[PDB]
DNA sequence: CTTTGTCATTTTGCAGGTACTCTTATTCAATAT
RNA sequence: CUAAGAGUAC
DNA sequence: ATATTGTGCAAAATGACAAAG
């Protein structure tokens, strides 16, 4: 993200969410979690199509 | 400490539908996506005329 | 000389696998010849200089009593090993005429690297004699000892007829096994012959299948 | 309760310290690559393992 | 509370969805798959806003895998049936000496790796040592196949002036600029092939553009008005050939523009893409 | 591995070296071509010792002045059981007498391989000009076309410690450890015959190879 | 490799064998310009390349606000402040060693240990 | 996003004139050997020339855009490592305020 | 001289299952009877 | 009626 | 005035082509 310096491999830089849902997420953690959820949804769609064809 | 800009507000990264969610940072992201999709199907008053 | 040592070791392993193959085919081979140690093989089939010799390595086998009772139509068998890396047409011709004049119905030719295609065309000789070619590199390891490979037993014509009668099957309704399958080549299967397969099954202890050579 | 939250924070901090130590070793090039993978792959594997066991 | 931003076509509220595309006039270098003989491809989707608005895709390709020895770079010029070697293009534009071409491509004397990777190209084009010769070589490859032997040069010139890198310029006397741009593209490709930079990310949002109502209606109306003016020219030619009188009212068919715009906005299909125009959602204000 | 040598870690290392495919590309740090007018004295000081051994131990009048020099890696020679003698012998075998090859000793600070193309006695008025190109081509193939050790299609081999169930002599089943080899790439026919391994228990993901090697069952 | 160009027609120069003196000689392929070879080396091929890791260093690299800062010792100024970044060679197997530029003297020093 | 906007595009001629006035060396008489450490200036993907003091040029361009002389939609990027300066004024670019 | 295996092209057929709503459009224009 | 397209539910 | 006509796998199949007798 443009909120981090270059070449930052620290856990918070590359998507570690140290806060719980009870505490709430910082904006960077919120975006990274959004990316993870997006990957999940995309995988769901692709998976259902492919598995339907394989099952047939 | 070498900043060149500052975010006006982080909550402005959300869109129109996601800006309705209360405490969106205390939710699992797919739930936010579901609510963003499902609020367009909410029943209200679309126009006063 | 490490190349020579590895070559002679591979040749010994190939010899052991060939003996096992011939014994499994139903011929009379004693278990002692099968388990011949490396030092004995080196003493016997290798010259003083250290180069193994193949001409005296070739041998003959004959059917056992049980095979004769079950298969009263198959006589003696000849196994030959070639010396030169590439087998010429003249050598194959000598082998086939030797097989024909000795009245061997089966002859296994074990070659080093390859066969000239002009020698392949004359491999099918006048029946009932059959010629089978094997590469030494493919015979270094006996595939049938793999735990994935179950037990293959060739059936007699009477057994095949009984099987087809009892299961009401036609020729095409049996599971197939290609006449190039490594186990089929190992057992010398021919088209129309059925092999009974005994398998370790995890639902019932033993399961018997059958495959017809196509 | 408060003591458990404090212990959780301490665990997260210790994991972040271990990640920082591994990062220092990698930056000093003192980290040796696990056989079958590159240096960066081994570093990423170690960091992910540490963070996962920290969350656990 | 109504915010506007939509059209009323036949009493229906129609909204134009912003169409995403890749930006033009940006050099993008991509690694190719192992089976293909080309390892890296540097391409630009050149376009000019104040012109015919036509898309010409130039590609610079590096033949040969990493282990291969004959690594020659070839460019794919428009209206040409073969991938011309880059040095032939450079000599055609007017840069004869090998040193000048290499200077146009590589900007550092110490970067001997790039020079080593670039030697095969000049060895390939060693057989041509003249601008006219290179122009003839390109013209021979010309797919038009309607040019005499002497005018091939001019044909090649035309292709290099009005089809090669249109976004730079359509005029003449800017051969140096186009040669510099080609050297820049080759430099980018070689940087990607020398593992000095990663292949360009196709998903980087700064490399994308959104065509809104403005540009969509712009290109639609450009096509439709070109149709109308072609009709005007055809009518004028017909009436002058037949000696009939000329009338503007019978010349212009306003139904052309009107019906074209109304059809494009009433149904999503944007032409003569789909779903470009959609019925505005009025279930809820946030919707 | 062979049941008697299942736990022998160094035997597993030996097998791993035996089957893993290795090429000069994974060993050579760099390659160069020099102009040495005589194949008796070198214009490079660093490798002078090499020649003043080999030529002293040792024909040379029909050798091209162009020399191909390969600089190898100490770490490459360490993580893989390779030595200068082995690689020199492999190059010599694969290129016959057409290429005179010398190499530095392993204990030397730098690993250097020097090669020269033997000139045929027939005169060549144009091949001399392209000799460099020819050497380049040779160097190219020497980088990838020859194999030092291992069998083809085996990109990388890793060693793992599995724990199987073995019936103990007293009667129970015990958790016996075992050294097992995982391999990227499949060359089942060539791997299965390698001595020291258990030919019976070899297994592969690619059931196509299993079918074409072992049988339909 | 340090290639050189002809000074007559600005074309490439290629190596050539000599018979009278048995020496390497660089020649032009179109105008026949001839000169001596500075070094016997005529071809270099880097399987493992070390250059390009510090590429892009400029006198104003410190003006970049995206680059991270550090207080590590400069072994020419003993100054604290400097900028740092990882290796620029984008090969997937490169090491994670860091490079540092002092904003006062512009000396590039690494965080490696075996090299030191 | 709530504060995201799409540029509508502007004529790049004034910016080209600014660049020419402020020291942008024309591409026609550019010889890389005599100017090795020169920043390449791009406008809408068209390499227009090189500059020898990119820091001052970026400073004055930022000042001009901040006072309204340059249209605010114009985007100006300076890649120090690649020694490049890109300016984009075309339409369709999505931007946000900061 | 003809194989012979071998790569590099060409085809070429496919791409989950139900279900709901709405919107537009059905060849344009010139000629001859 | 037919066709095409768009949006949507699980 | 109106009817009539000017897409990305990935397997299979196929063709071109340096080596072999
Ligand atoms: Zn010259
Ligand atoms: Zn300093």
């Amino acid at each position: 993200l443009p909120h981090f310096s270059k070449d930052d491999y620290s856990p918070e830089s590359k998507g570690f969410v140290e806060n719980s849902y009870l505490r709430g997420l910082t904006p960077q953690e919120f975006f990274f979690h959004a990316m993870g959820g997006r990957e999940g949804l995309i995988d769901t769609a692709v998976k259902t199509a492919e598995t339907g064809y394989i099952q047939r | 400490t070498t900043f060149t800009h500052c975010e006006i507000h982080p909550s402005m990264i959300l869109g129109v539908a996601a800006s309705i969610i209360p405490f969106p940072d205390h939710n699992q992201s797919p739930r936010n996506t579901y609510q963003s999709a499902m609020g367009k199907q909410a029943m209200g008053v679309f126009l006063t005329n | 000389d490490q190349e020579n040592e590895r070559n002679i070791s591979r040749l010994w392993r190939a010899f052991r696998t060939v003996k096992e193959m011939v014994k499994d085919r139903g011929y009379f081979i004693t278990q002692e010849e099968v388990e011949l140690p490396l030092e004995d093989f080196k003493a016997k089939y290798c010259d003083s200089m250290g180069r193994p010799q193949r001409k005296m390595m070739s041998f003959q086998a004959n059917p056992t009593e049980e095979s004769i009772s079950k298969f009263p139509d198959m006589g003696s068998l000849w196994v030959e090993f070639c010396d030169e890396p590439s087998v010429g047409v003249k050598t194959m011709k000598t082998f086939v005429i030797h097989i024909q004049e000795k009245n061997f119905q089966t002859g296994i030719f074990v070659y080093q690297n390859n066969i000239t295609p002009s020698a392949m065309k004359l491999v099918p000789s006048i029946p009932p004699a059959t010629i089978e070619t094997f590469n030494e590199a493919a015979l270094v390891v006996n595939i049938t000892h793999h735990e994935l490979v179950p037990k293959h037993i060739r059936l007699s014509s009477d057994e095949k007829r009984e099987l087809l009668k009892r299961y009401r099957l036609k020729e095409s309704q049996l599971p197939r096994i290609q006449r190039a399958d490594p186990v089929a080549l190992y057992l010398g299967l021919k088209r129309g012959e059925v092999v009974k397969i005994i398998r370790k099954s995890e639902t019932s202890g033993r399961y018997a299948s059958y495959r017809i050579c196509m | 309760d408060g003591p458990t939250m404090r212990e959780i924070t301490e665990t997260i901090a210790e994991a972040k310290k271990k990640v920082l130590d591994v990062t220092k070793e990698a930056q000093a090039n003192l980290l040796t690559a696990k056989h079958g993978m590159t240096l960066r792959e081994s570093f990423e594997d170690n960091v992910v393992r540490f963070l996962n066991e920290a969350r656990d | 509370f109504d915010m506007g931003g939509y059209f009323i076509i036949n009493g229906s509220e129609k909204v134009l969805i912003a169409q995403e595309r890749s930006a033009g006039n940006i050099v993008q270098v991509f690694k190719k798959a192992a089976p293909s003989p080309i390892s890296h491809v540097a391409e630009i989707r050149s376009a000019l806003e104040k012109g015919s608005r036509f898309i010409s895709t130039l590609q610079v390709k590096l033949y040969g895998r990493e282990g291969s020895s004959a690594r020659t770079i070839k460019a794919t010029l428009p209206y040409i049936k073969q991938d011309i070697p880059i040095v032939i293009i450079f000599r055609a534009l007017g840069i004869i000496p090998d040193g000048e071409i290499l200077e146009h491509i590589c900007y550092d004397v110490n970067d001997w790796q790039m020079l080593e990777m670039l030697k095969p190209c000049v060895e390939d084009g060693f057989v041509i040592q003249d601008r006219e010769t290179a122009l003839d070589f390109i013209g021979r490859r010309g797919t038009a196949l309607g040019i005499k032997k002497e005018k091939r040069i001019q044909y090649a010139k035309d292709i290099l002036q009005k089809e090669f890198l249109p976004h730079i310029t359509q005029l003449e006397g800017f051969e140096s600029r186009k040669a510099f741009f080609l050297g820049y593209m080759i430099n980018r490709l070689l940087l990607c092939a020398l593992d000095r930079k990663d292949q360009d990310d196709r998903d980087h949002f700064g490399k994308k553009r959104l065509d809104l109502a403005g540009p969509l209606l712009a290109q639609l109306f450009k096509t439709l008005f070109k149709k109308l003016t072609k009709d005007i020219f055809r009518y004028m030619q017909r009436t002058v050939e037949e000696a009939h009188d000329f009338n503007m009212k019978l010349a212009i068919n306003a139904k052309t523009i009107t019906s074209g715009l109304k059809y494009a906005l009433a149904t999503g299909n944007w032409g003569e893409r789909a779903g470009v125009s959609q019925v505005l959602n009025r279930y809820t204000y946030s919707s | 591995l062979e049941p008697g040598h299942a736990a022998d870690q160094e035997q597993a290392k030996l097998i791993r070296s035996a089957i893993e495919h290795t090429t000069l590309k994974s060993v050579t740090i760099a390659s160069e071509i020099y102009y040495d007018p005589d194949p008796r004295s070198t214009v490079i000081p660093e490798d002078e010792e090499i020649i003043q051994l080999h030529f002293s131990l040792l024909s040379f009048d029909q050798q091209s002045p162009w020399l191909l020099r390969l600089e190898l890696d100490r770490a490459a020679m360490n993580d893989k059981d390779l030595t200068m003698g082995q690689v020199g012998e492999r190059i010599k075998q694969t290129f016959k007498n057409d290429l005179f090859v010398i190499w530095s000793e392993d204990n030397d600070e730098k690993l250097i391989i020097r090669c020269r193309v033997v000139r045929p006695k027939s005169l060549d008025a144009e091949t001399e000009a392209e000799e460099d190109h020819m050497l380049k081509k040779i160097e190219n193939t020497m980088l990838e076309n020859i194999t030092l050790r291992g069998v083809e299609n085996i990109e990388r081999v890793v060693m793992m410690k599995y724990d199987r169930k073995v019936p103990s002599p007293t009667g129970e089943y015990v958790k016996e450890p075992e050294w097992v080899l995982e391999t990227d790439g499949v060359n089942l026919s060539e791997v299965m015959t390698v001595p020291g391994i258990d030919p019976t228990r070899i297994y592969t993901n690619s059931f196509i190879d299993i079918m074409e090697v072992l049988g339909i069952e | 490799t340090t290639f050189r160009f002809c000074r007559d027609c600005n074309n490439m120069l290629y190596p050539r064998e000599d018979k009278e003196n048995n020496r390497l000689l660089f020649e032009c392929r179109t105008c026949s310009y001839v000169e001596e070879a500075g070094s016997p080396l005529v071809y270099r091929h880097e399987l493992i390349t070390n250059i390009g890791e510090t590429a892009g260093v400029v006198q104003d690299i410190g003006s970049d606000p995206t680059l991270p800062r550090s207080d590590r010792e400069c072994p020419k100024c003993h100054s604290r402040e400097n900028v740092f970044f990882q290796s620029q060679q984008r090969r997937k197997d490169t090491s994670m060693v860091l490079f540092f530029v002092c904003l006062s003297c512009s000396h590039i020093f690494t965080s490696d240990q075996k090299n030191k | 996003s709530l504060m995201s906007c799409i540029s509508v595009g502007t004529d790049p001629m004034p910016i080209i004139t600014f660049l020419s006035e402020w020291g942008m060396e024309p591409l026609e008489d550019y010889v890389p050997h005599q100017s090795p450490d020169a920043t390449r200036v791009f406008v809408n993907g068209v390499w227009h020339g090189v500059h020898r003091n990119p820091a001052r040029l970026m400073e004055t361009l930022r000042t001009l855009r901040r006072k309204g002389d340059i249209n605010p939609e114009v985007s100006m990027i300076r890649d120090i490592r690649e020694k490049e300066l890109k300016i984009f004024t075309d339409a369709g670019r999505v931007y946000r305020p900061l």
